[PDB]
RNA sequence: GGGGAGUGAAAUAGAACCUGAAACCGUAUGCGUACAAGCAGUGGGAGCCUACUUGUUAGGUGACUGCGUACCUUUUGUAU
RNA sequence: AACCCACUCCCGUUGAAAAGGUAGGGGAUGACUUGUGGAUCGGAGUGAAAGGCUAAUCAAGCUCGGAGAUAGCUGGUUCUC
RNA sequence: CAGGUGGUCGGGUAGAGAAUACCAAGGCGCUUGAGAGAACUCGGGUGAAGGAACUAGGCAAAAUGGCACCGUAACUUCGG
RNA sequence: CCUUGUCGGGUAAGUUCCGACCUGCACGAAUGGCGUAACGAUGGCGGCGCUGUCUCCACCCGAGACUCAGUGAAAUUGAA
RNA sequence: GAUGUCGGCUCAUCACAUCCUGGGGCUGAAGCCGGUCCCAAGGGUAUGGCUGUUCGCCAUUUAAAGUGGUACGCGAGCUGGGUUUAGAACGUCGUGAGACAGUUCGGUCCCUAUCUGCCGUGGACGUUUGAGAUUUGAGAGGGGCUGCUCCUAGUACGAGAGGACCGGAGUGGACGAACCUCUGGUGUUCCGGUUGUCACGCCAGUGGCAUUGCCGGGUAGCUAUGUUCGGAAAAGAUAACCGCUGAAAGCAUCUAAGCGGGAAACUUGCCUCAAGAUGAGAUCUCACUGGGAACUUGAUUCCCCUGAAGGGCCGUCGAAGACUACGACGUUGAUAGGCUGGGUGUGUAAGCGUUGUGAGGCGUUGAGCUAACCAGUACUAAUGGCCCGUGAGGCUUGACC
């Protein structure tokens, strides 16, 4: 009935979502632009965003606990360095969304996900 | 709005409870009246698992009387729990307890603390 | 008359002999009558009432233009209630003070909405066996009528659809608390519907 | 106990060991019957010499259930173990002890013989 | 379970009667003056008054 | 795959190529149709619209209404 | 276990499949399972036997002839007065 | 085309094992996808209190499950 | 066959079951008679354990359903 | 050129020749119970042991376990035990193939719904100018059950035995609606523990996979087995029945005029839907104040003129939802995500001091998450297009102008 109850299946198992919104996680700081589809990056920044949050404050009981749940040692060593002195003073909000047509194959609606201070 | 039915229960809530741990061996004095007497009754036994909800906070303790286990969920700021004391605190590093239930009489003694 | 309200909850009183009284409280912002409708202008004795608060974006010219007659600056929807014999001026202000302790009182608000439900509950259909060889009829009805004749289902039948978000009255709810200082009625019991839907609140129809 | 086929240990004196509920008395379609409810037992179990014998169709009150029965205040009590207390066509038990603890919803006007046994 | 008589192409032009599309709310962005769908970027990569991409 | 230009007597003879029917599917236009029950027509019949010439015509549509249960075969007999 | 089987459930029945799948199940050093080559055929083979099997066909295969068998039966028989 | 198709090779840790789990060498993402998270359907997971009251029938599901040692009834064709 | 024969046992209650009786419609000694350890994906009964079989279903997880994009059937059909 | 059995399951619907509950007459009806006959169809109206069963026989209930019709209601809803094709056996019958007032074991149940019907939910249009909102209620649906104790009263009644009607509580059962505070269930989105293994360079720490690997718990939500509420009283018209006055027919008679009492039936009462009630109703408010031409004067079409009230698309969402619709919101913003606290759940992380040969032992500490929960807002995403809707609303008659 879902009454009141958060985040989407997205038509896979649990465990797949939680393999992709970290490979989605990754993707995202290490290019800080990345073009998913709009569910997908709705339920993305569910993800990414307290990942910053938990690397404005560098410490190794932060950075191995980021490490827990991204599992990659090259984004961990983007947040804590660039991502958490970026955003040390904003309060949230780290990625913006911004739709971006349909899929060509499928009609798939696209976003594009992307850091708000990016240096472009 | 969730401040002012809060505030309701913040009202009722004006009763000490002291600190008790599940584990702990307890003696909940309770009141009775049936047949019209305003007595006072202990049931002690052991702490097995508390609800931490605030005027709905409620706690089950474990006694066994005559070789018949028994429970009662106590509700903590009801006027039945007249009082609360702690007679020996337990060792037992997980929150809900119910594990005791399988074990009879030796395997189902709790540890001290200090 | 009754009273607008909404369900702020559910809560519990703890009496002094013991028993915990189920209760939801109802927050009743201070009601404003707008429109007081008598038989010579309008066939029927009624009072429309506002519960406030409503951005004036949200409020159009008509609408507006309406609560500018009653000087009301009024907030969320307009409700009506069919009055026996009472007076009530178009700018007045009813309260919870309307209600006492005691009092037995009807609660109507807008059920919680259940999607397109099945027979099983919706109509407290019996399911039918899950292993002796049963095909792929578990939980799906029986037959919806008897055979040629009337060879047709009947009008009313209980079939599955949207059980859910109905207008639905709960009578005979005892008040355990009136509260004119932080405008509330607290109620014995449920209530339909969820955390802040609007409630109506009035005495009880059958006493 | 609570409803028919379900079998349950005997808190009172003398005959049995285990009865079955046969029957739940009280209405016409009555399903479940707590403590201090009527129900129908037959033995099926008994001692050597006492004063039931085994596969008799006999009343019983209901003294001590697992699902509990609940107070005013919202409390609970619930004990380990289902029992009844065998009762004549009187409904008046019939051994001279009871054992175990029982509750206080059963000191009314027709078994507070029961409880002024019982070693509450 | 099947027909037992051919629909009428009245009929059968009566049930797509529902069947008629809808357009999208389109917009023109004030900097470059390019259409696009309304609430999403440019073609060309601009939402609001600044290039995104 | 088309729009032209050329070619030819002819390209709506353009190669799936003479003629190019019917079912079937479209666009345009005129009239009818969203309070009215059934073999879908027929008798009556208003209005509207086109051509014409006088109007007591011709073509289209057919509001409204009377009567009206296809066809074959098989049968004592079939809306069946 | 492989392998060979095919007892039970459910799914599937316009199937993924003109007999399968999934979960369990039987035999699994033997009267076993199997590759390759060969032998036996239509009132005729073969059959630890069910009328079983003999190329998705079996109380007599398939194909082509007799042959447009026969049908006291069925259905249909086309312009007008 | 979830079928069928003779034979050969066969690493590591756990393991009796060529079972099984996870992996190496090696191979692969099964040629429609994206959402949504109704009934119902399918294949599963957990379940208060009862525990075969189900049903034609414990069908199905639940349970048991290893190794060493102890212990082990009737009956027996002396092997079980 | 009468028939759920009758009696005993098992159940609160047992057309089935077990043990008997003999009144064998219509058993009978290699179309073998009566027993029988072991065996059985064999038929019928009873018990323990176990349980969503059930009282009575509740929630949850995946695959369809529903929606959007692309492809695109079938049985049926006198006309509606 | 096919209308596929019996029974169970699931769902029913109607009848009244009524099983219970309600109103009565007569009794060989003292009372408690009954017998029998009227009136009455509102709601109720078992669970099991045997058998394939319908039935039946039994055990225990209940206020009561009614009788019928509906293709002996219902297999494009289920089952498939009985009958029942192919196998096989027993008894019997026949020389035989084979058969049966017979038994016995085994044995494939297809269909994606076009139309009518039904349950839901919309799109269009119409309601005579359009709009935002609130409603009247013609009509329609739901609902309607009942046991026990007590109190009158061991009083009426009865030699005693035995036992009331009539009257008001308060406690159940079955049923229904809402709900989630409580008691629990679930909680593959939270926190732990742990087995096997591979990886992250290694140690530590963690992560994949093993049904969520297996498990202990468990937030929000949904939920029952949890909680709360319900069935009415009351009114009107009646049914049998009981009359009052009262003739025809000096009297007698409920009746022929006239007047009454009288039931869960009927009409309201209670709940929900409800103006597509085309008979399309009613209120309050709002918004729009330019001209030529032909031809036939509801006069219309044509152009120039402008587009309001408002609605919708779109976006952020929802305790609303299949799509929709409904609801809230879109910077004059708190709608969602994040962030900041607060809670909750789990149960003392990592790292290092400490400690032992080693597995393992306190604090920091009752921590970091944070899932859905509760608290401000200019961190992020909700962009002041013109797409719809126009420019004062026909005529006739009447009353007051």
């Amino acid at each position: 009935m879902r009454h009141r109850k958060s985040g989407r299946h997205l038509s896979r198992t649990s465990a797949h979502r939680k393999a992709m919104f970290q490979n989605m996680a990754v993707s995202l700081f290490e290019h800080e632009l990345i073009k998913t589809t709009l569910p997908k990056a709705k339920e993305l920044r569910r993800v990414a965003e307290p990942l910053i949050t938990l690397a404005k404050e560098d410490s190794v009981a932060n950075r191995r606990l980021a490490f827990d749940r991204t599992r990659s040692k090259a984004a961990v060593g983007k947040l804590f360095n660039d991502l958490g002195k970026r955003y040390a003073n904003r309060p949230g909000g780290y990625l913006r969304i911004l739709k971006c047509g349909f899929r060509a194959g499928d009609n798939a609606p696209m976003a594009y996900v992307e850091l708000v201070d990016r240096p472009v | 709005t969730n401040k002012i039915i809060q505030q309701i229960e913040a009202e009722q809530m004006n009763k000490e409870i002291p600190a008790f741990a599940p584990g702990d061996t307890v003696i909940v004095q309770v009141k009775v009246k049936e047949g019209d007497r305003q007595r006072l009754q202990a049931f002690e036994g052991v702490v097995i698992a508390k609800r931490n909800r605030g005027l709905n906070s409620a706690f089950t303790v474990r006694k066994i009387s005559n070789g018949v286990g028994v429970e009662r969920t106590f509700q903590t700021y009801s006027p039945i729990v007249d009082s609360l004391s702690v007679k020996r605190r337990g060792d037992v590093r997980k929150a809900k307890l119910y594990y005791l239930r399988a074990l009879s009489g030796k395997a189902a003694r709790i540890k001290e603390k200090l | 008359i009754g009273v607008v309200g909404r369900k702020c909850g559910m809560t519990r009183i703890f009496t002094e002999e013991g028993v915990s009284i189920p209760v939801t409280v109802i927050e009743v912002e201070p009601n404003r009558v707008t429109q007081f409708k008598t038989e010579e202008t309008d066939g029927y004795r009624a009072v429309q009432v506002t519960a406030g608060e409503r951005r004036a974006s949200r409020v159009t010219k008509a609408q507006a233009g309406h609560f500018a007659k009653a000087n009301v600056a009024a907030g969320r929807g307009v409700w009506e209630f069919r009055l026996g014999e009472e007076q009530y001026a178009a700018g007045d202000q009813i309260t919870v003070d309307l209600f006492q302790a005691g009092q037995m009182v009807d609660v109507t608000g807008e059920s919680k909405g259940k999607g397109f439900a099945g027979t099983i509950k919706r109509w407290n259909f019996r399911g039918q066996d899950n292993t002796h060889g049963n095909s792929v009829s578990h939980r799906v009805p029986g037959s919806i009528g008897q055979c040629q004749t009337p060879g047709r289902v009947f009008k009313g039948k209980k079939m599955s659809g949207h059980l859910g978000a109905e207008r639905v009255t709960v009578q005979s709810l005892e008040i355990v608390r009136v509260d004119a200082e932080r405008n509330l009625l607290l109620v014995k019991g449920a209530v339909p519907g969820a955390t802040g839907g609007d409630v109506i609140v009035r005495p009880a129809a059958k006493a | 106990m609570i409803q028919t086929q379900s079998m349950l240990d005997v808190a009172d004196n003398s005959g049995a060991r285990r009865v079955m509920c046969i029957k739940v008395l009280g209405g016409s379609h009555r399903r479940y019957a707590g403590i201090g409810d009527i129900i129908k037992v037959t033995v099926k179990e008994a001692i050597p010499r006492g004063k039931v014998k085994k596969g008799q169709v006999m009343t019983a009150v209901v003294v001590r259930t697992k699902h509990g029965v609940r107070r005013t205040d919202g409390s609970i009590i619930r004990f380990d173990g289902n029992a009844a207390v065998l009762l004549n066509n009187k409904q008046e038990p019939i051994g001279t002890r009871i054992f175990g603890p029982v509750t206080r919803e059963l000191r009314t006007e027709k078994f507070m013989k029961i409880v002024s046994l019982a070693p509450e | 379970a099947v027909q037992q008589n051919k629909k009428s192409r009245s009929a059968r032009d009566m049930r797509r009667s529902h069947d008629a599309l809808e357009s999208n709310a389109l917009s023109v962005e004030k900097s470059t003056g390019e259409v696009h769908l309304r609430h999403h970027v440019s073609p060309d990569g601009f939402y609001r008054g600044r290039k995104v991409v």
